C-alpha cells in the first residue's frame, strides 16, 4: 500500500510528541519527556485511502537536535509546529523552513503550518500573524490541541494532501 | 540484505559521497571494504543487528557523526582514535556494560547517547569529554558518577534518569551551563548543596527518588518552571523555596511524607497553575492559604486525612479541576456555590450522606464524580448543573433520583451503580445526549420507566444483578437492546 514519510520539526516544548501520540494512539501525554527522535507506522484511511504514515519526531532542543539534518533529509512531509503560548517557536519557524529547504535541497517541500495548545485559555501568538505567514509560504495553516484533539487529524491529513499534489 | 550492502559501498565512492546511509538494512557483519570511503563525515547504522564493528571504521578520519543506535554492540574497535573529528556519537539500544574504552579518548565529541544499555561504570576519564554539551546515560545500571562529572562544564543537558544512583557527587555544582538536570527513577538519599550553583537550571527530574529533603540552595534555580517531587519520602520544604522558583508553574508533592501543608504562607502559590499533593497525611488546609493564587487552576488533594474543609474554600473562585477524593469528608459545605468556574469535581470515597443546595450553582461543571460515599439523597439542585456531562453515584445509598435529573440536557454519563433505587424517574427521556447508563447491582430496581426509549444515544448500559420483575424475564434474559426495543413498543 501507498505511504507517506512525516516528519514533525518545531521547538522544544510545543507539543510534537503529544501530536504523533494523540494521532496514533488517541490518547493525551500529559508528562513532558525531551525527544531524541521517536519513529512511528500507523495505517489510516485519507480521503478514502488505505495508507500507511511513517511519523518521525524530531527533538525541539538544540542539544538533543544532533542529527537533525539526516531526519529531515528523509522526509517527504514536514508538520512545522509551534506553540501559541511561546512566541520564540513561532519566530523560529521561518529557521526549519529554511533548514528543510537546504537539506531537502528544494523550493517546494510538502509542508504545514501548525499552531498547537489551542486548549489553553491564554495565548501570545497572534493568529492573524500565522495565517499571514503561512500564506507567504503558500502552505496551509492549522491550529491544533493535543490535549482536546482538535485539528489532530486535520494537521497530518492535510500534510498528506500536500504530498499527493507533489506526486500528482 | 547483503547484496545491496557491498554493491552501495562501491557506490558510495563512486559518487564520493561525504554520507552513507545503511540504516534499517538488517546487517550482521559491516563489510571491510569501507575503508576505501576516507571521504565520508556521516556513517549512519542506525536499526541492524551488529555485534562489533570492524578496525577498518578507524580510517574514515574526517567522521563527524556515526549513528549506532538501536543494534547489539557490545563494544568499539579501539582504531576509532584516529576520528579526531567527531562530534556526536549515538550508541542508544545497545547492549553496552560500560563505556567502551575508546570513548573515553574521543575528546571532540559534544552529543553522547548511551540510553537504554546495561552501563554499570563511569569512569572517572569521562573528564576527558569536556566538550560534551549532551551527555545522556538514561536507562542504565549505573550506581555512582565520578566527582570528575564537574569537568564537563560544557554540559546543558545532563540526563541520568532511570538508574541506581544513591549519590550525586558535589562536584554537579560546577556544570554551571546546566539548564537541564533529569535525576528521576533512581535512589537518591539527598542532593548536593551546590546544586544552587546551577543558576541557569530551568528544569530538573527530581520523581522517583528516596530524598528525604530539598537543598535550601535550590531557591537559587529561580529559572525552575516545574517541581516535581513525586514518589520520594519529604515532609517539608525549607524556607523560602517556593516564594523564590518566581517560574514555577506546577509543583507536585504527591506520594510523599507531607502530613501539613508548607510552610512560607500564601505567597508561595502566587505562580503556578497546578498543585498535586496526592498520596499523603495532609490533615488540613490551611486557612487564606490560596489568598494569593490567583492562577491556581487545579488542585488535587486524593488520599489525604482531611476531615473538613477551610471556611475560606468558597472563595476559590479560579479552581477548575478540584479532586478531594479518598479523605474523610463527611460534609460539603453551602459555601461550595462561589466555585462558579469549577469545570471537574471529584469527591469520590469519602463519608458525604447529602449535598448541599449551593451545589447547583456550579454552572460550569463538567464532571461530578461521588463514587463510593454515604450519599442517602441527592440535592434537588443536581438539575441546574446545564454543563454536567459525567456523573458518577456508584456505591452509595440512592433510593431515588430527584425529578428535575431529567434537565441534565448534556448529561452524557450516568453511573449509577450499586445503590438502592426503586425506581427512576420519569423525566429520564428529557436527557437527550445520554449515551453510558450504568443501573448494575439495584436489587430493588422491580421496573424500567417507559419514557428511557426517548434517550437515542443511549447505547451502553448494565442491569446485572437487577430484578427487573415487572419486566418479562424473557426480555431481560437477553440484554441492553431487548428493553431498548421493548420501552419503544409500549409508548
Ligand atoms: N494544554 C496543552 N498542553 C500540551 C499540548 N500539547 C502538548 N502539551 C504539553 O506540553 C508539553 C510538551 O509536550 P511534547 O509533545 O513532549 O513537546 P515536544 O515538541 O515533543 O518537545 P521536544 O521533545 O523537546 O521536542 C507536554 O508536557 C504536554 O503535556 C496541548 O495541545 N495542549
Ligand atoms: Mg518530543
Amino acid at each position: 500500500m501507498t505511504e507517506y514519510k512525516l516528519v514533525v520539526v518545531g521547538a522544544g516544548g510545543v507539543g510534537k510528541s503529544a501530536l504523533t501520540i494523540q494521532l496514533i494512539q488517541n490518547h493525551f501525554v500529559d508528562e513532558y519527556d525531551p525527544t531524541i527522535e521517536d519513529s512511528y507506522r500507523k495505517q489510516v484511511v485519507i480521503d478514502g485511502e488505505t495508507c500507511l504514515l511513517d511519523i518521525l519526531d524530531t527533538a525541539g532542543r538544540e542539544e538533543y537536535s544532533a542529527m537533525r539534518d539526516q531526519y529531515m533529509r528523509t522526509g517527504e512531509g514536514f508538520l512545522c509546529v509551534f506553540a501559541i503560548n511561546n512566541s520564540k517557536s513561532f519566530a523560529d519557524i521561518n529557521l526549519y523552513r529554511e533548514q528543510i529547504k537546504r537539506v531537502k535541497d528544494s523550493d517546494d517541500v510538502p509542508m504545514v503550518l501548525v499552531g498547537n495548545k489551542c486548549d489553553l485559555p491564554t495565548r501570545t501568538v497572534d493568529t492573524k500573524q500565522a495565517h499571514e505567514l503561512a500564506k507567504s509560504y503558500g502552505i496551509p495553516f492549522i491550529e491544533t490541541s493535543a490535549k482536546t484533539r482538535q485539528g489532530v487529524e486535520d494537521a497530518f491529513y492535510t500534510l498528506v494532501r500536500e504530498i499527493r499534489q507533489y506526486r500528482m | 540484505s547483503n547484496a545491496e550492502v557491498i554493491k552501495e559501498l562501491n557506490k558510495c565512492r563512486e559518487e564520493n559521497s561525504m554520507r552513507l546511509d545503511l540504516s534499517k538494512r538488517s546487517i550482521h557483519i559491516l563489510p571491510s571494504s569501507i575503508k576505501e570511503l576516507t571521504q565520508l563525515t556521516e556513517l549512519y547504522l542506525y536499526s541492524n543487528k551488529l555485534q562489533s564493528l570492524p578496525a577498518e571504521v578507524g580510517c574514515l578520519v574526517n567522521l563527524m557523526t556515526l549513528a549506532l543506535s538501536e543494534n547489539s554492540l557490545t563494544s568499539l574497535p579501539d582504531s576509532l582514535d584516529n576520528l579526531k573529528k567527531l562530534r556526536m556519537l549515538d550508541l542508544r539500544h545497545n547492549k553496552l556494560r560500560e563505556i567502551p574504552s575508546v570513548v573515553y579518548r574521543l575528546d571532540s565529541l559534544t552529543t553522547l547517547y548511551l540510553r537504554f544499555n546495561r552501563i554499570t561504570t563511569v569512569e572517572k576519564d569521562i573528564k576527558n569529554l569536556s566538550k560534551l554539551s549532551m551527555l545522556s546515560i538514561r536507562e542504565n545500571k549505573i550506581k555512582q558518577l565520578p566527582a570528575e562529572i564537574g569537568e564537563l562544564c560544557n554540559l546543558i543537558t545532563l540526563d541520568v534518569a532511570h538508574n541506581q544512583l544513591e549519590h550525586l557527587p558535589k562536584e554537579i555544582g560546577n556544570c554551571t551551563q546546566i539548564t537541564n538536570l533529569d535525576l528521576q527513577h533512581n535512589e537518591l538519599l539527598d542532593l548536593p548543596d551546590t546544586i544552587g550553583n546551577l543558576s541557569s537550571l530551568s528544569r530538573l527530574g527530581l520523581r522517583y527518588n528516596r530524598l528525604s529533603a530539598i537543598p535550601r540552595s535550590l531557591a537559587k534555580c529561580s529559572a525552575l518552571e516545574e517541581l516535581n517531587l513525586e514518589n520520594n519520602n519529604i515532609s517539608t520544604l525549607p524556607e523560602s523555596l517556593l516564594s523564590s522558583l518566581v517560574k514555577l508553574n506546577s509543583l507536585t508533592l504527591a506520594r510523599n511524607c507531607f502530613q501539613l501543608y508548607p510552610v512560607g504562607g500564601p505567597s508561595q502559590f502566587s505562580t503556578i497553575y497546578s498543585l498535586n499533593m496526592e498520596h499523603n497525611r495532609i490533615n488540613k488546609i490551611p486557612f487564606g492559604i490560596f489568598s494569593r493564587a490567583k492562577v491556581l487552576s487545579k488542585l488535587n488533594m486524593k488520599d489525604n486525612q482531611l476531615t473538613s474543609l477551610p471556611l475560606d474554600f468558597g472563595t476559590w473562585t479560579s479552581m477548575v479541576e478540584l479532586n478531594l477524593a479518598t479523605n474523610q469528608l463527611t460534609k460539603i459545605p453551602e459555601d461550595v456555590s462561589g466555585l462558579v468556574s469549577l469545570e471537574v469535581l471529584i469527591l469520590s470515597n469519602n463519608l458525604l450522606k447529602k449535598l448541599p443546595h449551593g451545589l447547583g450553582n456550579l454552572r460550569k461543571l463538567r464532571e461530578l464524580d461521588l463514587e463510593e460515599n454515604k450519599l442517602e439523597s441527592l440535592p434537588n439542585e443536581i438539575a441546574y448543573l446545564k454543563d454536567l456531562q459525567k456523573l458518577v453515584l456508584t456505591n452509595n445509598q440512592l433510593t431515588t433520583l430527584p425529578r428535575g435529573i431529567g434537565h441534565l440536557t448534556n448529561l452524557t454519563h450516568l453511573g449509577l451503580g450499586e445503590n438502592l433505587l426503586t425506581h427512576l424517574p420519569e423525566e429520564i427521556g428529557t436527557l437527550e445526549n445520554l449515551e453510558e447508563l450504568y443501573l448494575n447491582d439495584n436489587p430493588n430496581l422491580h421496573s424500567l420507566p417507559f419514557e428511557l426509549a426517548l434517550c437515542s444515544k443511549l447505547s451502553i448500559m448494565s442491569i446485572e444483578n437487577c430484578p427487573l420483575s415487572h419486566l418479562p424475564p424473557q426480555i431481560v434474559a437477553g440484554g441492553p437492546s431487548f428493553i431498548i426495543q421493548f420501552l419503544k413498543m409500549q409508548g
